[PDB]
């Protein structure tokens, strides 16, 4: 078994295959997903109070698609931090929201709204 | 975009699976080792071993096994990639003629799941009916074998219990069945079943066997005639066979886990084992006979066998010969005794095979100040430990300094019928002539015949009739026990100079002007026979001793003046057998005979450094196309001779090569010389057989080693080394060291084997406890296997350990550069240390220790305790850089001999590499990616200006040529991100681009600068890296137009090359890891192109399409110059 | 480039007839500088401190002093350089600061009680604190809050006097909290050597400046409060 220590799962990985050899790959897991940080904070200061409800990301990562109580999803930019474009796309809310991979489409589901 | 060239300058040395058999031929046994891609196929001598054929593959071979099916006289190998290409392989001679037919293939994978936790493992049926394959953890993968599957089919039963640590099949009992070692939520047990091809279902199993040793490693089945399966743990040994069971505990296996095992004896009567420290064992069965037919157990010995390396290969050959392979180091040959020595091994020791295996940290250096550098890599492990010395060419070093430059020849004068002994000279200007002798490395000169003693000399070589030619001015005569009288001086009728004599054993040849003339030499007496006359002038002469050790040559070399001249006559008749007259001003010193094991060849030494490629049958007089390979620029010797044996042949031009083997192939190879003009066969005291080198400076008297490309010398010290520095003010390199110590209860710790760190010049060991305020070191209860680490600075030339410095407890030492900071003159070294546990997170201790070697005495200075382990340094234009979990620390040195820290950094995940060219800082993130940090020396603190953010797992990065930024990847991969140009915006300059994907097989861990060629004042740098199978090779950059002339030439040679497994090229270097598997572009891969050399001309000519050639021009290519092409690279590697 | 480390030494008093106003406005900007260590090392190395504390004690420009010297230990260790320099330097910042704790300013006690938050680790410091008045000087600002008065809790009720004298004790046991986390291992020294003697211990003691106040509530500050059981 890998040790339970990092640095001695480093200077084993040198000279054994890819992780310090049986046990080694969830070790890793158990310290770089036990920690986080806020990047930074994304208001609606447009009535000077935020209603979202639903969020994902963009297929190329680069917008975040959220989604108000008002029914339109509203881009923003995950490094500038400014609206790009808003679209009136139901009329009750936002539940979900998923693009695809290959960046074509767009499946946005509303509350109530006549169609769903 | 980036393109870029990559090589092989080292072929892998550590071995993985070694399966034996009779592959070769029915009735011969043989080895076949697998390395990385290698498939090395040997054969079994008496004597020892044989290669055959060395063949690579597209794929790291992890799994191979002999089998004879039904229906084959002899077997099948069956090989699995790593990257799930399966290959059924099947070995075809015709006379000469040696291939590898893939008989069937075809890539068997999944879409989904976690590919396994142990790597993959993979057995063959005894009866030939099924292949086991452990592939996606959950599913057992069985491959029907038939002569139906020219490709090959699958099935996937799935396997109920998830978590496997083996898997084995078990002998002969009507039906193909499995063994497990299963690991239960409750328990942990041995399950069997088996399986109906015909059904694809697991059937009701024979055994049960619901709890077994909490640690079971390995199983080692019993064959046919007393049937079952030993189960091997960690602490003691059963053996089960459904009913009955036996089980051991002995106190031999008690330090050590057990590695490995092989079948000794065919009925199974004996194993052999090793472990994780090097000993063998031995696994004795008492056969017990029950009954008339009845065949049982009775007792289970363990006999200590001895010592050797770490075994990960275990094959018993024949006659008590066992050959040892190692990743780890040193893969040696092995003979078992019967009686015992003085500690009880019956392990005799043979001849070995060099391995470099994981390499750690590399610095290509120069030590003689040549245009050649020397390689200095760490290698080996725990006690395989060993710096290991690659250089090209021929190392000539064992030499003796005697000053006569530009001196014609040296012809040996003896008085000893029947031994060498007290063999003088002739020293022979051009109207100058003295005597000399040879006091080993000293000379002495003196006049003793009386003959020369006038007048000058050319050739006087040796009389197998005890006798000796000389040839003075006009004629030649024979030579007595050292006469003063003439014996049969043979006059000329000619009266005039001779323009061009020669000599040899049997014969003598004169060339005066154009009569060509013949001696037989009877007992004193010379007889003329034969002659023949010349076209024009005789430029030079050549005679080799071809044949019966007697001076017998059935041809001749003829050489003219400003007449490049190929005649070829029979010279003890002088009958024409060939006839070719090229023509030009270039003047050929004539012809080198020498048969390289294969064939005769004619080797012409032409005028003005060129050389052409000859080959002469012996009796028939047909050439084949000759081959313009450049060699300098004054006229060039081409000579053979014995070294000690093997007939060694050497290159006398500007370019110094020796002819004769290269892995017993026609490449050359340099030497360590500048400029050879002549050579000499003389008669050294102190050196066994060596030759001197007339030259335009000093006579060599030397000696030539075993030939090849990159000669090894290994500097053993039995101990893991960590990393490699370089001093040069000082002469001294530095090796930091890994020692395992077990705890003693009444002492502090205590070794295991006298290794080369207690055995040093001088010793000290750390002061100022300054972890003495946290309490965490609390006590351990047994001896469990400590590390001990401590800095070894060895000499520089006697490459004796100077000084041990051993660290603090459980101390490691991480990270070792040697620089200079500051205005202090001195040249320090600088070590930052971390302090571990087990059973603990990532440490948050240690500190920074600088050193130095004031008059060979090891100080330390300062020292600097940090909050963080300490992971890699690189010096910064006098300021140390340093990265101290995910914070990279730039430090600054002050006359105060301390560190002040002048700027942090943060945004990281963990910052394990850092690489520096100027006033960039690249750095090798833990998970995410190359990460490239800018330093403005105005602002004094860190900026960056970009990040790539897709996560791949870092190995080791370098930067290139402050543009282009190379990065490798745990998953065995090359990328190299290029810095953005176009700057519209601020959210796309802070946004690096992956350009370029590249698979290079192999696992990496170094990157240095530095070329392995002579510097002779193309491509553009040269970056060299260190890996863990051995496999050194080259990272250059290209040109623009010849990336498209380079490439094209790619897809030409992947439609005619059938490489074994029919594995596309393009598929093999793609860029696969668990979630990628885009495509490669932008580097090239240029072992591919190099073996466009070994490509036959009528497959050449099918390469050579309506293709390019850049010689602002465009011309058709041709032949002869995408030959050449690949011979601008050839030469860098 | 500009000089701008030179230009802002000009804009200080120098035995000199200046205002108070600009004076108080160019610390303001100064404040703003000493954030960068490449200025801030060369401030105190060209003697800029010895400059600023050229103040006659009566003045409104205190406040702009006390964030000098609460950004001048901020992130940046320049506090190990004042200590190499003559005798009277850190005497200086004794007599200032702990005469403007005195002084009951309305933020003069907002920031240089923060300055005592952290500088505690150096010795030296503790030591001048010592030989002055000490805690005579720290309990006075927290026995003279108002709103601890029961007998007159309920004189003042305007919110000037009541979030700024909540807050005051706030910083008062910050001050407090570092100041016996520093105690703790500085007895533990007068532990760990004068009861161990040898056994595992090693006695090396160049009265250093040097940061050992262990740095950790969660784990080995609680650590150093079990140690002290064994105690005599």
């Amino acid at each position: 078994q890998a040790p339970i220590n990092f640095t001695s799962r480093l200077n084993r990985r040198a000279s054994f295959p890819k992780y310090g050899g049986v046990d080694g790959g969830c070790f890793d897991r158990h310290l770089i997903f036990s920690r986080f940080r806020p990047i930074s904070v994304f208001r609606e200061a447009n009535e000077d109070e935020s209603g979202f409800t639903c969020c994902a990301f963009s297929a190329r990562e680069r917008f975040l698609m959220l989604g108000t109580c008002t029914g339109q999803l509203k881009l923003y930019n995950v490094f500038s931090g400014q609206e790009e474009a808003s679209y009136n796309c139901h009329n009750s809310a936002i539940t979900h929201l998923e693009p695809s991979r290959d960046g074509s489409l767009l499946l946005t589901s509303a509350t109530w709204s006549q169609p769903l | 975009m980036s393109y870029n060239y990559v090589v092989t300058a080292q072929k892998p040395t550590a071995v993985n699976g070694c399966v034996t058999g009779h592959f070769t031929s029915a009735e011969d046994l043989n080895l076949l080792i697998a390395k990385n891609t290698r498939l090395e196929i040997y054969v079994v001598t008496a004597e020892g071993l044989r290669p055959v054929k060395e063949v690579g593959m597209y794929g790291k071979i992890a799994v191979m096994e002999l089998f004879r099916p039904k229906g084959e006289s002899k077997d099948l190998l069956f090989i699995l990639t790593a990257k799930y290409n399966a290959c059924i392989l099947e070995y075809k001679q015709s006379g000469e003629s040696i291939d590898i037919i893939t008989r069937a293939h075809g890539n068997v994978q999944d879409r989904i799941g976690r590919p396994s936790e142990t790597g993959i493992i993979g057995i063959i049926d005894p009866e030939c009916r099924m292949i086991g394959l452990r592939l996606y953890d959950g599913l057992f993968k069985v491959i029907p074998l038939d002569r139906d599957n020219k490709e090959l089919k699958a099935f996937n039963i799935r396997l109920e219990e998830l978590h496997v640590i083996d898997v084995k099949f078990l002998y002969g009992c009507q039906a193909p069945t499995i063994c497990f070692v299963y690991q239960d939520p409750q328990g942990r047990h041995v399950k069997t079943y088996e399986v109906s091809l015909r059904e694809k279902e697991f059937n009701k199993g024979p055994w049960k066997q619901e709890n077994v040793e909490a640690e079971a490693s390995m199983v080692i089945a019993v064959p046919e005639p007393f049937g079952g399966a030993i189960i091997i743990g960690q602490e003691s040994i059963t053996y089960h066979n459904g009913d009955k069971y036996l089980a051991i505990a002995p106190p031999i296996i008690k330090q050590s886990t057990i590695v490995c095992h092989n079948r000794v004896d065919p009925n199974g009567s004996r194993y052999l084992l090793g472990d994780m420290e090097g000993r063998l064992f031995m696994l004795l069965l008492e056969k017990e006979e029950q009954m008339d037919g009845t065949v049982t157990l009775k007792d289970l010995r363990v006999e200590l066998l001895g010592e050797t390396s770490i075994a990960e290969c275990l094959t018993y050959l024949d006659n008590g010969v066992v050959f040892v392979g190692s990743r780890l180091g040193d893969s040696q040959l092995v003979k078992l005794n019967v009686d015992s020595n003085e500690q009880g091994s019956y392990v005799v020791a043979m001849e070995t095979f060099t391995n470099l295996g994981p390499i750690v940290d590399m610095c290509v250096v120069d030590l003689e100040r040549q245009g050649q550098g020397q390689l200095v890599t760490c290698s080996g492990a725990f006690k395989e430990g060993s710096l290991r010395i690659i250089r090209n060419g021929i190392g000539i070093h064992e030499h003796a300094s005697i000053d006569l430059p530009g001196i014609k020849g040296l012809w040996p004068l003896r008085s000893d019928p029947n031994r060498e002994t007290d063999d003088t000279l002739v020293l022979s200007f051009v109207g100058q002539t003295r005597v000399l002798m040879l006091n080993g490395e000293e000379v002495e000169e003196t006049e003793l015949m009386g003959f020369v003693d006038d007048q000058q000399t050319f050739f006087c070589g040796n009389v197998a009739h005890q006798q000796l030619i000389q040839i003075t001015s006009a004629s030649v005569r024979l030579v007595s026990q050292e006469p003063k009288a003439l014996v049969s001086e043979w006059k000329e009728p000619q009266a005039k100079n001779i323009s061009v004599a020669s000599c040899n054993s049997s014969q003598v040849v004169v060339a005066v002007g154009r009569a060509l003339y013949y001696l037989q030499i009877h007992p004193q007496e010379l007889r003329q026979i034969s002659h023949t006359e010349m076209e024009h002038e005789v430029a030079c002469l050549d005679i080799t001793p071809l044949g019966d050790s007697n001076g017998l040559s059935p041809l001749c070399a003829i050489g003219l003046w400003t007449d490049i001249s190929a005649r070829i006559l029979k010279l003890p008749s002088f009958e024409l057998l060939h006839k070719e007259m090229l023509g030009g001003e270039i003047i050929p010193r004539s012809i080198l005979m020498t048969t390289f094991e294969s064939s005769h060849y004619l080797l012409c030494a032409l005028g003005d450094g060129a050389l052409f490629y000859f080959g002469l049958n012996i009796e028939t007089g047909l050439l084949s196309d000759r081959k313009k390979v450049t060699l300098g620029t004054q006229p060039t010797v081409l000579r053979t001779f014995r070294s000690l044996s093997t007939t060694n042949v050497f290159a006398c031009s500007d370019r110094p090569t020796v002819i004769y083997s290269s892995n017993h192939k026609l490449v050359f190879s340099n030497v360590n010389l500048k400029e050879v003009n002549y050579m000499c066969p003389l008669n050294s005291d102190g050196y066994p057989d060596s030759l001197a080198l007339a030259n335009n400076s000093t006579l060599t008297i030397g000696t030539i080693d075993e030939i090849q490309k990159l000669h090894i010398r290994t500097v053993p010290l039995y101990e893991s080394p960590r990393k490699i520095c370089y001093q040069e003010v000082s002469q001294c390199f530095g090796v930091l060291s890994s020692r395992i110590e077990v705890q003693d209860t009444s002492g502090g710790t205590t070794a295991l084997r006298p290794s080369a760190s207690t055995q040093a010049l001088s010793s000290s060991v750390s002061s100022s406890k300054l972890f003495s305020s946290s309490t965490a070191p609390h006590e351990t209860s047994f001896g469990e296997e400590v590390e001990v680490h401590n800095l070894l600075i060895i000499d520089q030339h006697t490459f004796e350990v100077l000084h041990a410095h051993q660290f603090l407890q459980n101390e490691y030492a991480l990270s070792l550069v040697s620089c200079k900071l500051g205005k202090d003159p001195n040249t320090y070294f600088i070590v930052g240390t971390a302090m571990v546990y087990p059973e603990e997170a990532e440490p948050k201790q240690g500190r920074i220790v600088v050193f130095q070697y004031s008059d060979g005495k090891l100080q330390t200075v300062a020292e600097k305790e940090v909050k963080g382990a300490v992971y890699s340094m690189v010096e910064f234009n006098g300021k140390l850089l340093a990265s101290i979990n995910s914070t990279v620390r730039l430090y600054e040195w002050t006359t105060e001999k301390e560190l002040r820290t002048e700027c942090n950094h943060y945004n990281n995940i963990m910052a394990l590499y850092l690489k520096t060219k100027g006033d960039f800082i690249l750095v090798g993130d833990l998970m995410r990616s190359v990460l490239l940090l800018a330093y403005k020396p105005m602002e004094g603190n860190f900026e960056e200006i970009a990040r790539d953010f897709n996560p791949n797992w870092m190995s080791a990065v370098e930067i290139l040529d402050d543009d282009n930024f190379l990065g490798a990847e745990n998953a065995f991969n090359l990328f190299v991100c290029q810095k953005d140009s176009a700057a519209t915006t601020d959210e796309e300059r802070q946004h690096l681009q992956e350009v370029g994907l590249f698979h290079l097989g192999e696992f990496v861990n170094v990157f240095c600068h530095g070329s392995l060629v002579m510097q002779n004042l193309p491509t553009q740098g040269s970056v060299l890296f260190g890996t863990v199978n051995g496999m050194i090779g080259l990272v250059t950059s290209l040109s623009e137009s010849w990336y498209n002339l380079l490439l094209d030439m790619q897809n030409r040679l992947n439609k005619v090359i059938k490489s074994v497994g029919k594995i596309e090229h393009s598929f093999w270097r793609s860029f696969h890891t668990e979630r990628k598997t885009e495509p490669a572009t932008g580097f090239i891969d240029g072992d591919l192109i190099e073996s466009f050399l070994d490509i036959s001309r009528p497959k050449m000519q099918e390469v050579v399409a309506n293709l390019q050639y850049d010689d602002g021009m465009k011309r058709e290519a041709t032949a002869d110059d995408l030959i050449k092409v690949v011979e601008e690279l050839t030469r860098i590697h | 480039q500009l000089g701008s480390r030179e230009l802002m030494m000009f804009y200080i008093d120098l035995k000199q007839t200046n205002d108070v106003l600009l004076t108080f406005e160019a610390l303001k900007h100064l404040a703003s500088l000493l954030l960068h260590n490449k200025f801030a090392t060369e401030f105190v190395a060209h003697g800029g401190v010895q400059k600023l504390l050229e103040i006659p004690r009566p003045s409104m420009a205190a406040t702009g002093v006390s964030m000098c010297l609460y950004y001048l230990s901020y992130n940046q260790d320049a506090m190990e350089r004042v200590c190499m320099h003559p005798h009277n330097v850190l005497s200086d910042v004794v007599n200032y600061t702990l005469w403007l704790m005195e002084c009951s300013h309305a933020s003069g006690c907002c920031h240089a009680t923060m300055f005592f938050s952290i500088c505690f680790s150096f010795r030296a410091v503790l030591e001048l604190f010592d030989r002055y008045d000490g805690l005579r000087r720290l309990v006075n600002l927290i026995s003279t809050l108002e709103i601890l008065n029961l007998e007159d809790q309920g004189a003042l009720l305007s919110d000037d006097e009541i979030f700024a004298s909540r807050q005051t004790g706030k910083h008062t046991c910050m001050a407090l909290r570092k100041y016996f986390e520093a105690h703790l291992a500085i007895k533990l020294e007068q532990v760990k050597q004068s009861l161990q003697r040898t056994e595992g211990g090693i006695l090396v003691h160049p009265q250093p400046p040097y940061k050992a106040c262990s740095y950790t509530h969660e784990q080995i500050v609680e650590m150093m409060e079990f140690l002290i059981e064994y105690g005599p």
